């Protein structure tokens, strides 16, 4: 409606994901980290971001 | 209720009892309305925050609701100030509580506490155990004074008899817990089995206890396995009330006969019904033993046949009115232990000694215009100690 | 109770381009991040129920219709199951060098539907305030306009909530979607950090969502274009049969072939 | 109008 707007990259990108979760559930660290977590609550902060 | 449980409880006990795998996560869901947000939240932050920002992160709308968690919190110590970053131990736990790391059971729970009710109240056949009778007389539901007479109900008992099967099991659950500690039984490994249930040698003792007051069943001789029934986790009624103090009550279990004969005089016994009348003597007599007018009238409403559930309000105003009425009565008379003064030769020392008294509380009713008092034996010590004084 | 949908748009051809980029974000993370959501949901209460569905280019499979490490029986079932299924879609993908762009509206079609069947058969005593936590991840695809606008109506009419969470790319007919059922739009830059905005910003429901401070909607734009150039107009010459804005005024617009009558 | 009186409308005892 009105609302508005190489081959081989696929090929690549398809592949390297496919190897991607040959490893699961690395939730005890990798999911986040404080340093991380300490910045996205001053961003939530009236001056932050 | 669980959360006064908690409230009351030492800094060093809460963290031993915040033990990983249920009571981080079953004090959670206690957690009414905002603390289970705020809990995640700083659940991943290693770094404590100013207390500044957790008031200003609730709008100013519902900001009571905000008070009221936070103070809830405090007391159960999940975070420290530091200066607001959670309890380690409870934000380890917490997170390796988050990815980290049947109809025949109601039955016998359902029979095995109506027995126990059985045992509570006179009834000639009921379940015989030692254990279970002393446990219950220490409970202070009960009295005994002479072993080889069965015990009697104490008032507390009636009281307690006629409350719902949700508050009156989980008030029994909560003396055991008090008489845990009195018995010597700790109280925080045998606490954190409750929780558990909703997902040692105290604990054989204290799972006996719980098999029989009906809650778990081993099915297999006791064996190391349970299967908790529904009650371990935490029905329609068939009274019918008349306008001429009659009841109908389609009952076949004994224990809801001898629960209404407690205040009323039962009439007929048939195969699926029974009729009672509520009589002066019946209710006055409950009244006697320590029931008040509340217990009944929400133990019939509780019990409410289906049929009057239509009208409204579903118990008939007289009968609500009288029963209420003849508690009254009886208490029309409000006897107060207390000592009397007499011959004030002046009203300022009056006066005075009537401020000494409303300080201490020791004043139970004063008298201006006939210039005396009445003061409790236990204030009459202090009195009479100021007036040596002079 | 509150019944959650996790809509995780997993676009292999974006995705994948971030594993050539070796970039420290990556979808087995994003995975991860949303599964610690829909357990901390269902941490939230026993009634609370929640689902998840992915986002492919041929289709969308849902992802969610003991304690070996001491854990939660109930959650332990979610984080296996979404695991072995999710490995499964990625694995296993026809190619289709002329399809590419990530199809979301059908994968909300499901949803919108699967509420309905869940809210028709909990009992009527208990409510259930349905959400849903669209997770873009890819530019959104031209043609998909209508369809995704009729399910987002649908929504309206349903009382959902459309609580989009796209990141890398700010897809305006995703954030027009959100705006008509109220529901919440945050675009997080910081996709490492991106788990402390839903435990923060998307997590509490609508129930408390109200007496909460969170980040203030996005201006809309709700620009109107002709079907000429497809650029924006303020004045459009509809008809009373295509209902489409057109550029200018016409004998007889294209899309209709009617006899107008001139006056 | 022709409103029960509030003494017989609800129940005047003190509970
Ligand atoms: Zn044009
Ligand atoms: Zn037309």
């Amino acid at each position: 409606g009105p609302t508005p707007i190489t081959s081989q990259d696929i090929i690549n990108s398809f592949q390297s994901i496919r190897q991607e979760m040959e490893a699961y559930t690395p939730k005890l660290t990798q999911v986040l980290s404080s340093s991380a977590a300490s910045s996205t609550i001053t961003a939530l902060s009236p001056g932050g971001a | 209720n669980l959360q006064e449980f908690l409230g009351g409880l030492s800094p060093g006990v809460l963290d031993r009892l915040y033990g990983h795998p249920a009571t981080c996560l079953a004090v959670f869901r206690e957690l009414p309305s905002l603390a289970k947000n705020w809990v995640m939240r700083m659940l991943f932050l290693e770094q404590p925050l100013p207390q500044a920002a957790v008031a200003l992160w609730v709008k100013k709308e519902f900001s009571k609701a905000q008070e009221e968690s936070t103070g809830l919190l405090s007391g159960l110590r999940i975070w420290h100030t530091q200066l607001l970053i959670l309890n380690p131990i409870f934000r380890q736990n917490l997170r390796i509580a988050l990815l980290g790391g049947v109809p025949s059971l109601d039955k016998y729970a359902e029979e095995r506490w109506e027995v126990v009710l059985h045992f509570m109240v006179g009834s000639p056949s009921a379940a015989v155990s030692q254990d279970l009778a002393q446990l219950l007389s220490q409970a202070g539901l009960m009295k005994s004074t002479e072993p080889g007479e069965p015990p009697c109900i104490t008032s507390a008992g009636f009281q307690f008899l006629l409350l719902d099967t949700p508050a009156q099991l989980w008030y029994f659950m909560l003396q055991y817990l008090q008489t845990a500690q009195s018995r010597g039984m700790d109280l925080v490994e045998i606490l954190s089995f409750l929780f558990q249930l909703s997902f040692s040698d105290s604990l054989l003792n204290f799972l006996q206890h719980l098999r029989e007051f009906g809650l778990v069943f081993q099915r297999k001789r006791k064996s190391r396995r349970y299967y908790p029934t529904r009650l371990a986790i935490n029905q329609p009624g068939f009274i019918v009330v008349e306008t001429n103090y009659r009841l109908y009550a389609y009952t076949e279990s004994e224990l809801q006969i001898a629960l209404i004969a407690l205040f009323s005089e039962m009439l007929y016994r048939f195969p699926n019904m029974v009729v009672a009348q509520v009589t002066r003597e019946s209710v006055q007599q409950a009244i006697a033993s320590g029931i008040t007018a509340q217990q009944i009238i929400h133990f019939l409403r509780t019990r409410a046949h289906p049929v009057m559930l239509k009208q409204t309000p579903v118990l008939p105003p007289t009968i609500t009115d009288q029963i209420r009425l003849w508690e009254l009565e009886r208490d029309r008379l409000r006897f107060t232990e207390g000592v009397l003064y007499n011959q004030f030769l002046s009203q300022v020392d009056f006066e005075l000694l009537l401020a000494h008294a409303r300080e201490l509380g020791v004043l139970v009713f004063e008298n201006s215009a006939k210039r005396l008092m009445v003061v409790t034996p236990a204030g009459h010590s202090d009195v009479k100690r100021f007036w040596k004084r002079q | 109770l509150n019944l959650l949908v996790i809509v995780v748009d997993a676009n292999p051809i974006w995705w994948g381009k971030q594993a050539l980029k070796e970039s420290q974000f990556t979808l087995s993370k994003c995975i991860d991040a949303v599964m610690v959501l829909g357990n901390s949901h269902l941490f939230m209460n026993r009634s609370n129920k929640l689902a998840v569905i992915a986002s492919h280019i041929q289709e969308s499979r849902f992802l969610y219709p003991g304690s070996k490490d001491g854990k939660y029986e109930l959650l332990t079932s979610a984080n296996e199951v979404i695991v072995e299924e999710i490995k499964d879609l990625m694995t296993k993908s026809d190619i289709k060098g002329q399809h590419t762009e990530t199809l979301l509206a059908g994968s909300l079609a499901k949803a919108l539907c699967y509420i309905h069947r869940m809210n028709k058969e909990v009992k009527d005593n208990q409510e259930m305030k349905s959400r849903i936590l669209v997770i873009k991840a890819a530019e959104d695809s031209a043609l998909q306009y209508m369809n995704f606008m009729n399910v987002i109506f649908a929504a309206q009419k349903q009382n959902i909530l459309i609580d989009a969470c796209v990141l890398d790319s700010d897809s305006g007919l995703l954030q027009q979607a959100c705006d008509i059922t109220g529901g919440l739009y945050l675009k997080v830059p910081q996709m490492p950090s991106l788990l402390q905005y839903l435990l923060w910003v998307f997590l509490p429901d609508q129930d408390q969502r109200s007496q909460l401070i969170l980040p203030p909607p996005v201006h809309v734009d709700y620009r109107a274009a002709c079907f000429c150039h497809r650029n924006l107009i303020e004045i459009g010459y509809v008809c009373s049969v295509c209902l489409s804005i057109f550029c200018n005024f016409s004998p007889i617009c294209t899309t209709c072939e009617t006899a107008f009558k001139i006056s | 109008a022709k409103e029960r009186p509030i003494w017989l409308r609800e129940s005047t005892v003190q509970g």
